[PDB]
RNA sequence: GCGGGGGGAACCUGGGGAACUGAAACAUCUCAGUACCCAGAGGAGAGGAAAGAGAAAUCGACUCCCUGAGUAGCGGCGAG
RNA sequence: CCCGUGGUUCGUGGAGCCAUGGGGGAAUCUGGGCGGACCACCGCCUAAGGCUAAGUACUCCGGGUGACCGAUAGCGCACC
RNA sequence: CGGAGGCGUAGGGAAACCGAGUCCGAACAGGGCGCAAAGUCCGCGGCCGUGGACCCGAAACCGGGCGAGCUAGCCCUGGCC
RNA sequence: UGAAAAGCUAACCGAGCCCGGAGAUAGCUGGUUCUCCCCGAAAUGACUUUAGGGUCAGCCUCAGGCGCUGACUGGGGCCU
RNA sequence: AGUGAGGGCGCGAGCGAUAACGUCCGCGUCCGAGCGCGGGAACAACCGAGACCGCCAGCUAAGGCCCCCAAGUCUGGGCUA
RNA sequence: GAAAUACCACCCUGGCGCGGCUGGGGGCCUAACCCUCGGAUGGGGGGACAGCGCUUGGCGGGCAGUUUGACUGGGGCGGUCGCCUCCUAAAAGGUAACGGAGGCGCCCAAAGGUCCCCUCAGGCGGGACGGAAAUCCGCCGGAGAGCGCAAGGGUAGAAGGGGGCCUGACUGCGAGGCCUGCAAGCCGAGCAGGGGCGAAAGCCGGGCCUAGUGAACCGGUGGUCCCGUGUGGAAGGGCCA
């Protein structure tokens, strides 16, 4: 029952600008480092 | 297909707006007015088929 | 073994807001005849029906 | 002077290959390459060193398990 | 490469690669298919021969274990 | 013990993306929110979806075989009226 | 096959019999099992190749929270 | 989670012949699904009445009291025969 | 004269010249192929045909596999199946019936805007071409004539009759309500851009209103200028109209 405006079209290979919501809020109030933690010191982060 | 045929206004290059119409009476005869969203209002004029 | 949503539904507009919700184009009449004209053509925003839209959900349960 | 042939519960490769039921009808579709007829190598064959992957100036035989999403998608875009 | 078809998550589609039934019909490493229908790029691999091990399957047959069965359940079949 | 993962951890959009903001838009007007009001896992259980899914129940369709001492036919060959 | 009615085709072939898909399918009927305790349904709506079926609406029950909001009654508007 | 069709009675319109234990809709009750007791002879739905279980207890509905069967063959005043 | 004439330029028409492309058809062979010979692997008849392979278009029950609706005081044949209006809905609203009745599946380019004016049929009385009924005069009138189209509502304190000027029958949108379980369909102040009718107090986001209507898929066109399966583009494709 609708018509649609959503096309997912004939293939498998996107590309990419990495959408992964993180927050300065869990940072500070209590798992950082005030300076430098980095994609790659996130893991502990709840944010990956 | 009867009196009855569907045409719509387009506005001098610059946008095209719709509606539908007629035939009968004065036929052809086309300009009318209407307004685009090209600048703020504007002519349009209408006609195109 | 998963069952997996009306992957048509999913497709078919058919979205969710993980806070207990969709919609689908208001789709009320829209893109289809409509010698139509304006004003009535003011209904394309989006919407959503209560009450039913459970089936539409744990179908989909797993993705969209 | 050799060889085969003849078997064999199930697994196995290719050969050929179907209605139901679903799609509450049903002709694309569906079950499915499933059931079954066959030929044949085994003790297991199958596949097995890339005119591959994939896009990072990256990997590196083939096979099987977990994951990869049931997403990427295929479609009277409907059952599936 | 033209159409006639198989594969493949592809049911005809902008639909690729491998694969063949028809007609056409060649290149030796500036070679030639492959990433993007296709065109200009970079990149990739090296095709149209050959061999086999090892890790998942299978259960005739043997051993063993069973909040698996007791004679109308268990294999139908505990015994010419 | 094995830490490829899948679920959370903002989301808003057809997307580009933006981002707790947001798409429409040239519109300061609405709808997805923001609002954490943490879930995530193990179990036990009401419960669907696929699998025959309370149980036995049909006309029949399809595959491979089984039979002319069934019966009618036709062939060969004696006999009897 | 068939001096053909739809005949006979291992004792009832209008499309044989055994095994197989398969435990086909079955909005239709049957059948649907210890005790006791609470409540208490509707047997109507809406569209449906549905019409002895079904999706959503109406009535029910168990759980959370609101917690004086209810049928009905008094009274006073404004509706028939 | 279950019915997705039901009937009866009264009133109000259809209809039907203003016929039917007919069928259409509505207000109510109903009866199923409790509606198992009284009851009117006995009778799912007509008047009474809600049965958690006892009583070799008493008051009552409806509707009854010559008898068959609990209860005045009461009294009072008539009118039919 | 519409043109000017030599001799040198290019370019056409041509019914005929010639040349590259290719469409149509008529003749014994011949070696593949077929039948072949008649007692031999050599002869004979046919032979570029049709046999035959594949692709083409078309006849086509002979065959296959489905379907050929629901309602309805049985089935079928008959009716009938979407919407508006009136009755019965019994006075809120709101309900069957093979219950009564009766319309629509158009359009109206200007019956779409606004400013300014006007104001019925019919009764009567008097009148040229009349002449039951035009046209004009004279009175009278809960407005019963009127409003494309059926009914019903309304309603000339005109939505109705006439003139001027004009497009909003605008995009962006809407708060908040009608009804409805679904989706529907429907009512709308006011903010923005932007105009149009008056000088303006303001009306205009189609009509006097209640019927002229149809999901979803699929695909088209006018965008857009979002995506592109290494990158540039592009087949193709996402949202708008």
């Amino acid at each position: 029952r609708s018509t649609t405006l959503m096309r997912l079209p004939k293939r498998g290979m996107q590309g990419q600008v990495p959408g992964e919501i993180k927050r300065p809020r869990y940072q500070g109030v209590n798992l950082k480092d005030l300076a430098r933690f980095e994609g790659e010191v996130t893991p502990e982060l709840l944010v990956r | 297909r009867i009196k009855l045929l569907l045409e719509c206004t387009e506005c001098k290059r610059r946008n095209y707006a719709t509606e539908k119409n007629k035939r009968n009476t004065p036929n052809k005869l086309e300009l009318r007015k209407y307004c685009p969203w090209c600048r703020k209002h504007t002519v349009h004029r209408e006609v195109k088929i | 073994m998963p069952k997996m949503k009306t992957h048509k539904g999913a497709k078919k507009r058919v979205k969710i807001t993980a806070s207990g919700k969709v919609v689908a184009m208001k789709t009320g009449k829209r893109h289809l005849n409509w010698q139509k004209s304006g004003k009535e053509i003011r209904q394309k925003g989006r919407k959503f029906v209560l009450a039913k839209p459970e089936a539409e959900r744990i179908k989909l349960l797993l993705p969209y």
